[PDB]
């Protein structure tokens, strides 16, 4: 599954249930410290929603067991993550996850 | 390196003689000087009437009552007694010997700074 | 960006050292912007070290610059992490969040125990640093980002903590040193900024742990002739009228009875007729004198031609109104005048003097402080009188003084008898992009610090190990001692004074350069103008400039005309040109950086050779190392610190895992690796094992116990640890155990190495014996083979690669695609590579 590691105290409070949207900004990497995602680059949130499966699994569970406000470090195992088959070009095909997500604005 | 160990000055009421031996174990060099300071709780510490070398007693105003210092530097042994006592006494005294000749360092404050504090005793008075 | 400041409070501890242990700082957070350019800002708080913390902006070690906790000299603290050895260990605490406005941290060392403590918003840090070097000073540091603001607590006159000092813990502004006042200060830097501009800064200077110590001379056990009595008595007597003279002078009486609030003299006669512990005193301490003197190069003589007749005694001015007076003067300063000699004389007699005191003040257990504090044993003036301020200085030299001018009056004919060379200096050169190869060029520098400093003209190629003028790629000018240098020093010219500039005119088109001083052109012996000339072009030339241990000083290429000083002066009416007129931009220079890196074997060194061979009769493929000049002329040895150019890498998880066993071989997570010493090298000098990519030490006198290691100890809310944490960087065994284990051996020394990439243990044994050293490692580890050797032979090692029986060669665990190929083949691409200390940045 996924396991979570608070790094601030948000809001604790406007937990993301099913049905609402949620914009994060997070930096996502690798479990030897190689990065592949950071949408700070971006500068953009993304945006996603509960329930219509978009995003993994893991990902999932974690966003809607944390808060907004909050900044956490959700580690995936390959279970939960793309799994053996992987990500092409960006994730090998047995690795575990780490994202530092933050939560805010959810509607 | 001296270590000066002193015991004595055990309670007792106004009036009871209390003895202190001390003894500054060490070098039997620059056993010239030996002077005694009672610190007072939370008070100034005041110098107890010194004795140097050749029998020579220097006094101060804290040797009100009676003050009787045998101490001698051929055995490093200090014995104030103190048949007086008044409710003001209650101190922590102190044992310090130092290399200083007669009182006066023409030297100047390296040797000054030569000095040997020791555990000292608490004395009281009721 | 990361910005590291320390708070100029330097503390550490050494074999009888005279700082305290324990100090206990805080600091409070103001006003922090949540995330910087949308990243968490950074701002981490910690203690660092002297020698070994040299953060840098840019291109630091990992993937950053280090900052504070990168690596085994600094430990710092986040909120959540601790920072070692550019490691992040999550630790638990009471309140876990990054720090936010209006936080306070609390920081305490204690430098007797290798132990370091935090505590976030008064909740403490679990988690502690332990078994750490406490070599040199530590001093508090914080590292931040942009859109920070931070405050010291260092307590007492400096801030205030807002939480009281853990029991025995001073607060860390009583070590503010007296000479200097406290600030806010970079840690190393290679530049600065002033009104002239860009004034470039060589490396700062610092103390060490062993010069605070006290190392005097006995003189106590010095036999003297027979002065004693015939003239010794005259220098006491002497000394005696002027401690009299200067006691009338000032308040003191003489009373028939001593003392001290009435001023009374105890002798209060004439003669001093001391008593026999104050004759022996006051006669002693002129005997001892003389035993200083007689132990040093002088020797006394009390051959004056009856000087004592000669000498007016008559020197009494009546002022004298008690029992004792009547001290007269011989008017000896008169009667002889100190020498120079007479003067260093003096000065070393009080520095030893001084310095016994300062021994016997450590010795009965005295320790600096800031103030003096007697019970406590705390004095500002134990330190070594070297080491003293100007004030006990000149109150501990006037008794001396009048004592040998005495002895002047007398007669006495006494006459008087490698890692830090890089560390100090620092090479500026501009890039060899904007070499010229024709044109008369000039440009200035102007030494804002006289002293080590070099400017000049070298070619795009310079070795930044060498300094300049040494090889003949750089006509430089030592003005400092007024010496030109291309191969060697000649004179030229005069040295500047401060504040002055050296413009420095190049002929490409003359092949001639000059060398001018504030304007005025510098001469030669002869009378050449010219400092250099007839200069081949080749390559070409740059402004480059060599300056020392935190040497100024500001290189002006000449970009604007109008700040270029002197142009009018020199150059403008010659035909010359300012360096770089026409560019918009500054010139990008190269400077010399002294991290220490390795680097392959160069195949033409001068002393070390490097075969390789495989394939070989019952032998796997080896690459073999011999020395070049031994037993030969122009021969010498210096220790080599060599890796290998490849690693080796633990899995992410450690889950445990004749002729040869092949369930046993495809099973297999452990390999192999020899290494042959050869005979004539004497094993005590050699090591063999592993060394890990952040390790930089180039210690000419490396040994086993130099090495780092640092234990990272978390625990719980009630202070029960549950980590003990070991880390290292280097895992090399001594050969020195395995030949005392068993003269010249003909049979050669094997190591064979072992390590398991799934267990995560690393074991060595050798000429078949098994070796009690053993380590263990984390998960997700890289380590190359690495081999420390102090050369004393022509052949010295060979590094074979191959498999034991149920083991793997090295060759599957450095190759993904081949993990399943038994058969031993060093890579092409492995190579060895030795440690360099100085790179170019």
């Amino acid at each position: 599954g996924v396991e979570i590691e608070t790094i601030s105290p948000g809001d604790g409070r406007t937990f993301p249930k099913k049905g609402q949207t949620c914009v994060v900004h997070y930096t996502g990497m690798l479990q030897n410290g190689k990065k592949f995602d950071s949408s700070r680059d971006r500068n953009k949130p993304f945006k996603f929603r509960i329930g219509k499966q978009e995003v993994i699994k893991g990902f999932e569970e974690g966003a809607a067991q944390m808060s907004l406000g909050q900044r956490a470090k959700l580690t995936c195992t390959p279970d939960v993550a793309y799994g053996a088959t992987g990500h092409p070009g960006v994730i090998p095909p047995n690795a575990t996850l780490i994202f530092d997500v933050e939560l805010l604005n959810l509607e | 390196q001296v270590q000066l160990q002193e015991s004595g000055g055990g309670l007792m009421q106004a009036g009871g003689s209390l003895r202190l031996s001390c003894t500054a174990s060490g070098s039997i060099f620059s056993i010239n000087s030996m002077g005694w300071y009672r610190q007072a709780p939370g008070k100034q510490r005041e110098l107890v009437a010194t004795i140097t070398s050749g029998n020579s007693i220097n006094y101060a105003d804290s040797v009100k009552g009676r003050f009787t210092i045998s101490r001698d530097n051929a055995k490093n042994t200090v014995y104030l007694q103190m048949n007086s006592l008044k409710p003001e006494d209650t101190a922590v005294y102190y044992c310090n010997a130092d290399r200083v000749p007669n009182g006066y360092n023409p030297w100047g404050t390296p040797n000054d700074e030569y000095d040997y504090w020791g555990q000292g005793t608490q004395v009281t008075v009721s | 960006y990361v910005t590291s400041i320390r708070p100029n409070i330097f503390v550490g501890r050494a074999e009888g050292s005279t700082q305290y242990g324990k100090w206990y700082f805080e600091v409070m957070v103001d006003e922090v912007v949540p995330f910087l350019t949308a990243q968490a800002t950074h701002l981490r708080v910690g203690w660092a070290l002297t020698e070994g913390y040299s953060p840098y902006p840019g291109g630091g070690e990992g993937w950053g610059g280090n900052g504070v906790g990168d690596d085994l000299y600094s430990y710092g603290f986040d909120g959540l992490h601790l920072w070692t050895g550019h490691v992040a260990r999550p630790v638990t605490s009471p309140g876990q969040h990054l720090l936010a406005p209006e936080d306070v941290v609390s920081c305490c060392l204690d430098l007797s125990v290798p132990s370091i403590s935090f505590r976030i918003n008064g909740c403490p840090v679990q988690g502690v640093f332990e078994a750490f070097n406490l070599d040199g000073l530590f001093f508090p540091v914080v590292s931040f980002s942009a859109g920070v603001k931070v405050r010291f607590l260092l307590g007492g006159r400096h801030g205030e903590f807002k939480f009281l000092p853990p029991p025995g813990y001073a607060p860390c502004h009583e070590a503010v040193l007296p000479r200097e006042r406290l600030r806010l200060e970079p840690i190393k830097e290679y530049r600065r900024e002033g009104p002239r501009g860009p004034h470039l800064v060589g490396p700062s200077r610092c103390l060490s742990h062993t010069d605070f110590v006290p190392c005097p001379v006995d003189t106590v056990q010095i036999v003297l002739p027979p002065h004693l009595e015939r003239i010794r008595e005259k220098l006491a007597e002497n000394i005696h009228e002027l401690w009299a003279l200067t006691r009338i002078e000032q308040g003191w009486t003489y009373g028939p009875v001593r003392d001290d609030n009435k001023r009374l003299h105890p002798c209060l006669v004439n003669f001093h007729s001391l008593p026999e512990p104050e004759r022996n005193y006051n006669l002693q301490m002129s005997g001892e004198t003389l035993k200083t003197l007689l132990a040093l190069g002088c020797h006394v003589g009390m051959a004056d031609e009856k000087a004592e007749d000669n000498l007016k005694k008559t020197k009494l001015p009546k002022t004298y109104m008690m029992s004792n007076g009547y001290k007269p003067a011989p008017l000896d300063l008169s009667h002889v005048r100190l020498t120079p000699a007479q003067t260093t004389l003096v000065d070393r007699l009080a520095e030893n003097g001084h310095n016994v005191w300062a021994r016997d003040r450590v010795a009965q257990g005295w320790s600096y402080s800031a103030v003096q504090d007697i019970p406590a044993r705390r004095n500002p003036r134990l330190v070594p009188y070297r080491l003293l301020d100007e004030a006990t200085k000149r109150s501990n030299r006037d008794s001396l003084c009048q004592a040998v001018r005495t002895l002047l009056g007398y007669g006495y004919n006494i006459e008087p008898p490698n890692q830090s060379r890089w560390d100090r200096v620092r090479i500026f050169r501009a890039e060899k992009s904007y070499t010229v190869q024709s044109g008369r060029w000039y440009f200035e520098f102007e030494a804002v610090t006289t002293g080590e400093m070099r400017v000049g003209w070298a070619r795009p190629e310079l070795r930044p190990d060498v300094e300049l003028g040494a090889d003949e790629l750089a006509y430089v000018f030592n003005g400092h001692r007024g010496q030109r240098w291309h191969l060697g020093s000649e004179p030229f010219g005069r040295p500047w004074q401060s504040g002055d500039v050296v413009g420095c005119m190049i002929d490409l088109t003359e092949n001639t350069i000059i060398f001018t001083l504030n304007g005025e052109v510098l001469m030669s012996d002869s009378g050449s103008e010219t400092a250099f000339r007839e200069i081949e072009i080749g390559d070409g030339f740059l402004p480059v400039c060599s300056l020392g241990p935190g040497q100024v000083g500001h290189l002006n290429l000449g970009q604007d005309v109008s700040s270029l000083r002197f142009f009018a002066i020199c150059g403008l009416q010659e035909g010359f040109e300012p360096f770089a007129i026409n560019m918009q931009r500054p010139v990008t220079t190269w400077f010399s950086k002294s991290l220490p890196q390795f680097e392959p074997v160069p195949p033409e060194h001068p002393h070390y050779e490097v075969a390789r061979m495989d394939g070989t009769v019952d032998t796997p493929p080896c690459l073999r190392l011999a020395h070049r000049t031994w037993g030969s002329q122009n021969s010498l040895v210096e220790m080599l610190f060599l890796r290998l150019s490849l690693p080796v890498q633990f899995h992410q998880h450690f889950r445990c895992t004749n002729r040869d066993d092949p369930e046993i071989i495809l099973n297999t997570t452990t390999y192999y690796y020899s290494v042959r010493v050869f005979a004539g090298q004497e094993p005590s000098c050699v090591w063999v094992g592993w060394v890990t990519p952040d390790y930089h030490q180039h210690d000419m006198n490396f040994d086993l116990s130099k090495v780092r290691a640092v234990t990272v100890t978390m625990g719980d809310e009630q202070g029960n640890v549950h980590s003990s944490l070991k880390c290292s960087n280097c895992y090399m065994v001594w050969g020195g155990d395995f030949v005392s284990p068993g003269r010249i051996s003909h049979t050669d020394l094997v190591i064979g190495c072992l390590v398991d990439l799934a267990t995560g243990l690393m074991t060595f044994t050798a000429n078949g014996k098994e070796s009690n050293t053993f380590f263990q490692v984390e998960p997700n580890t890289k380590l190359f083979p690495a081999v420390f050797v102090l050369p004393t032979h022509q052949n010295v090692i060979q590094f074979e690669l191959g498999k034991q029986k149920n083991i793997m060669p090295l060759s599957a665990a450095m190759f993904l695609s081949e993990r399943k190929n038994p058969a031993p083949q060093c890579p092409p691409r492995l190579e060895v590579q030795m440690l360099m200390p100085v790179s170019w940045s």
